[PDB]
RNA sequence: UCGCUACUACCGAUUGGAUGGUUUAGUGAGGCCCUCGGAUCGGCCCCGCCGGGGUGCCCUGGCGGAGCGCUGA
RNA sequence: UUAAAGUUGCUGCAGUUAAAAAGCUCGUAGUUGGAUCUCUCUCGGCCGAAGCGUUUACUUUGAAAAAAUUAGAGUGUUCAAAGCAGGCCGCCUGGAUACCGCAGCUAGGAAUAAUGGAAUAGGACCGCGGUUCUAUUUUGUUG
RNA sequence: UACCUGGUUGAUCCUGCCAGUAGCAUAUGCUUGUCUCAAAGAUUAAGCCAUGCAUGUCUAAGUACGCACGGCCGGUACAGUGAAACUGCGAAUGGCUCAUUAAAUCAGUUAUGGUUCCUUUGGUCGCUCGUACUUGGAUAACUGUGGUAAUUCUAGAGCUAAUACAUGCCGACGGGCGCUGACCCCCUUCGCGGGGGGGAUGCGUGCAUUUAUCAGUGGUGACUCUAGAUAACCUCGGGCCGAUCGCACGCCGGCGGCGACGACCCAUUCGAACGUCUGCCCUAUCAACUUUCGAUGGUAGUCGCCGUGCCUACCAUGGUGACCACGGGUGACGGGGAAUCAGGGUUCGAUUCCGGAGAGGGAGCCUGAGAAACGGCUACCACAUCCAAGGAAGGCAGCAGGCGCGCAAAUU
């Protein structure tokens, strides 16, 4: 190649974005933004596959270009346009405000939320430096750059943040005993205490994570998004509440739904 | 001068000797400050760094390069070339229709330090991987432990 | 054209390679650059990225800096003396980085002579001019002056410094490379390095 | 063994021909870089026809001529 | 072209007479090799943070491993190969899971197999002394 | 479904092969009613191509004096729709093919603390102490005169714009902070003197560039990191510090709210580029190979976006190999994968997904963030097109289609 793509074919498209084989050869490239490719989830295939408001691609394009969808408060009119973790979906005219929270199996779920909800978010540390006249510098998990921030903030924690304004009203330090949800790998959408965490100098970290009901599982470092301080989230939080169900168990409590129905 | 064998000046950019102090400090002494810098994995800075006088740039402890990747082992072969040593690598490839292993080895060139001094060629050496230093060299020694025929 | 790759050369146990592609652009290289002593000619070069460097092929002036007292100042340079590199470049007087040229000594004749208010460089046949003697010889106050004469108890020069004061010109080594960013700055040699590089320039002849 | 039928592989004077690939030496298009060069195109000056303002002088506008003038492309 | 072919043989073939052990011995690389030996010093509020135990091979575990395909769960395409849909009278519900050599990373085990730990004692552990460089606490601060 | 059967003898028991048996891929023969899905010029010729098409693009928001339009109002600079043309962006994605390629490509794993990055998202955008209520010259479209056998060829002349090309301020602007510092004041000594202050007058100053020195906000496993201080520098082929556009209209001649387009830099996203460890088929009727002409390393530099013998000068004599180097062959692009299958195994993978390579063969470039681009240009080699013989124009391994080659593959 002579330069960058602007392509994505359907089977290299992300799994968790469950897209049939036979609509077509292409799916959706995500616009540059601060979301990751892999990562993120597109305005198209969430209006048009998860909510159904729209039948086809030119009917997104009509609900955007009418300035009803607002990502974390500011009008998209990119269809392609890679919204991701914790992100706030508000759509005015339904009245519907939505945050992009994963489930327990791995895939991002239809998680609405109330209008006094919608008006924060948390965002991970990922650097902090010093530019220029010597004024501290933050940058999040949400590309967001922000100045002059507490001191006790550090990289790997969680700072709030206020949408309409930008600002940081509140954060948790990264420290064993606090609860904290996996963005990435195997144990991806899970949500336990962290209970350890061991060091690998010139290496990654693991950080070992316990549930509500006594599983215990690990991750790197980079997959931990601390959500709130000790066994109380500071978000709401989807139906599966964060716990995986094994195979037996979900067979089990689903049999038991049907015999119930009568 | 031992110390000034090239065509060019040898010194350590991050140290400057023209500080012109008092005569007092010409009548005292003549001993240059050293620049030595701590490579650390776990690893200690030889002492014949911080007390030598050699002047070479591709040194981790008294040089610019900056030791990450992987961190390997090998067993001294041939101390020829100037400033390099080559060493061997050993080790057991799995052959999986007979289940069995075969021997095989590499030759792997690595840059030697004058602070690792009284070095023979039958020795195990860790050696940290760095930057290109020049066509065929990536590693640089770190650590050297004496062979079996140990004084 | 000149390309600056890896695939054309030997392996390492002496075997030849065989190239999978043909020359990219990414491994480009360009003629040299031997900037002369001239004045200043600099032609702009678009490089990678869209960013630009600059070709000097002629230099006169340039910033260098006497390290021991802290002063740099532009001054023009004169002649070409022993390269580390190759003795060929100082015969055609080729500027590159880490050469040894002559500068000229009086923005720093001026300086000495105003902060410590001592003559430096004066030849011993009494040159006395009454632009120098209002700047040496006049009357301060009585705290300025002491301000002055607690100074000059350490305002003392090298012999090998102060020689090469006498005819005017110093030795320099130049530690920017002119043919990337267009301009020839350094530092005055001083020490064991002057001494060092003194005994190589006579060993040449 | 000798006589009769067919087909393969090999040796072989002819320093065989056809096809293609390597190199010695010499020549060497075209682009690129450097040093020159200067067909043309302006501007600021100098005079000649001349209006306005400020006060014989300057700022101006239409210009024409010409000067081995300087400066730019 | 695969099986049949235990007629390429690691599992797993043959070499007295059917095809086949070198004329004989030495000898380097390669391959193989006899018994034998039963976790802790400082810190943060009885535990963790930090050192390794000679080093490995081996075994179990963990995380990291594109989708499609393959194995496999659910689902009357009218059955099926398929597909990822669908179900109830606006609601309910899926789009699982397993496998993914070798090499690299991680944490338990210590049988089997290599390897080292004192024999001019330049040995371990305890208190004792001397030579040199040196810590920048203390003289309300500054020399 | 962990399987055998016929054939050497007058008859026997073996060794051993031949033949039979089942799937699977190409071609082919005969036959063919219904219905669902569905490969398809790879093999040989990466051979050659008639013809048509495959890449363009305008919102309220860069530039409208085309009556080209039905129609306002008539002193309204411009009502509106809008061809053309200037400007910006894209054309470096996609599609095709498998010739080259044997530690090369590629796969798992790592690093950039050794580089660049159009765009998206966020920060920054009175931090600099030195005509502005608007600056200058052109040139398209258009009008008119033309040349050539011929092309998406172009010349001269008369107009006219800019978010094209150039120039260039005000303001926050009152200062602050560093050096130089004539003169003035206070404490003490009898005094000289000592100590502590005030200061006119001048020179510099912000962020990016380049060189040198100094001390120790924040962070790494580790910086020669980030931030800081000081003396200077700062390329005319030149560095940032807005002379741009739309919509609503207002508050007390001033102040203004939503956007659009641009901006050095920082971060982010999409990457790309270099390196780290392990892994590939046959071949000894290939056993030594590399080093004159860089082979392994050192020192300094050139060039490069940067790390490096990438290249040069001066030095040293190194580097690989039976654990198979070097050389040769491959009907060799590499994986994900496919067929067969008791268990082990054998064979295939041109082919729609990922990575690589190429556009008849070599080579060289311009533009641009990105190309050594070929539905770009410039040469040479081989083919080949029109011609008034002067000249001009070429690249289907894109979709159809044709020729050729074949056992072998569809609709201009």
């Amino acid at each position: 190649a002579r330069g960058p793509k602007k392509h994505l074919k359907r089977v290299a498209a992300p799994k968790h974005w469950m897209l049939d084989k036979l609509t077509g050869v292409f799916a959706p490239r995500p616009s540059t933004g601060p979301h990751k490719l892999r990562e993120c989830l597109p305005l198209i295939i969430f209006l048009r596959n998860r909510l159904k408001y729209a039948l086809t691609g030119d009917e997104v394009k009509k609900i955007c270009m009418q300035r009803f969808i607002k990502i974390d408060g500011k009008v998209r009119t990119d269809i392609t346009y890679p919204a991701g973790f914790m992100d706030v979906i508000s759509i005015d005219k339904t009245g519907e405000n939505f945050r992009l929270i994963y489930d327990t199996k791995g895939r991002f779920a239809v998680h609405r939320i109330t209008p006094e909800e919608a008006k924060y978010k948390l965002c991970k540390v990922r650097k902090i430096f010093v530019g220029t006249k010597g004024i501290p510098h933050l940058v999040t998990h949400d590309a967001r750059t922000i100045r002059y921030p507490d001191p006790l903030i550090k990289v790997n924690d969680t700072i709030q943040i206020d949408l309409e304004t930008g600002k940081i009203t509140d954060f948790i330090k990264f420290d064993t005993g606090n609860l904290c949800m996996v963005t990435g790998g195997a144990n991806l959408g899970r949500i336990g205490v962290i209970t350890n965490r061991e060091r690998h100098p010139g290496s990654f970290d693991v950080v070992h994570v316990k549930d509500a009901n006594g599983n215990s599982f690990a991750t790197r470092l980079s997959n931990i998004f601390v959500i709130g301080k000790g066994n109380k989230p500071w978000i709401s939080l989807p139906r599966g509440k964060g716990i995986r169900l094994t195979i037996a168990e979900e067979r089990d409590k689903r049999l038991a739904a049907k015999q119930s129905s009568g | 001068a031992d110390i000034q064998t090239e065509r060019a000046y040898q010194k350590q950019p991050t140290i400057f000797q023209n500080k012109k102090r008092v005569l007092l400090g010409e009548t005292g002494k003549e001993k240059l400050p050293r620049y030595y810098k701590n490579i650390g994995l776990g690893f200690k800075t030889p002492k014949e760094a911080i007390e030598g006088t050699y002047i070479d740039k591709k040194c981790p402890f008294t040089g610019n390069v900056s030791i990450r990747g992987r961190i390997l082992s090998g067993v001294v072969t041939k101390m020829k070339m100037q400033r390099t040593i080559v060493i061997r690598r050993d080790y057991l490839h799995y052959i999986r229709k007979y289940n069995r292993f075969e021997k095989r080895h590499k030759n792997m060139s690595v840059h030697l330090s004058p602070c690792f001094r009284d070095v023979q060629i039958g020795d195990i050496v860790t050696v940290g991987e760095c930057r290109p230093l020049s066509k065929t060299v990536r590693f640089n020694v770190l650590k050297v432990t004496k062979a079996a025929g140990t004084k | 054209g000149i390309s600056r790759d890896n695939w054309h050369k030997r392996r390492k146990t002496g075997g030849k390679r065989k190239p999978y592609h043909k020359k990219r652009k990414y491994e480009l290289g360009r003629p040299a650059a031997n900037t002369k002593i001239g004045p200043r000619r600099i032609h702009t070069v678009r490089v990678r990225g869209g960013n630009k460097k600059y070709r000097a092929l002629r230099l006169d002036v340039g910033n260098f800096s006497w390290g021991s007292e802290c002063c740099t100042r532009k001054t023009r340079i004169i002649d070409v003396v022993y390269n580390a590199s190759n003795n060929e470049l100082v015969r055609t007087k080729t500027l590159v980085k880490n050469c040894i040229v002559l500068i000229d000594s009086t923005p720093y004749r001026q300086w000495y002579e105003s902060h410590y208010a001592l003559p430096l460089g004066r030849k011993k046949g009494a040159k006395l001019t009454p632009e120098e003697e209002e700047i040496l010889n006049k009357k301060r106050s009585k705290k300025i002056q002491k301000k002055y004469d607690e100074r000059k108890k350490n305002a003392k020069i090298s012999s090998l410094l102060e020689e090469q004061f006498q005819q005017g010109k110093l030795l320099a080594c130049i530690a920017s490379r002119p043919g990337q960013c267009g301009r020839a700055d350094g530092y005055v040699l001083e020490g064991k390095e002057l001494e060092f590089y003194l005994r190589k320039i006579k060993a040449r002849k």
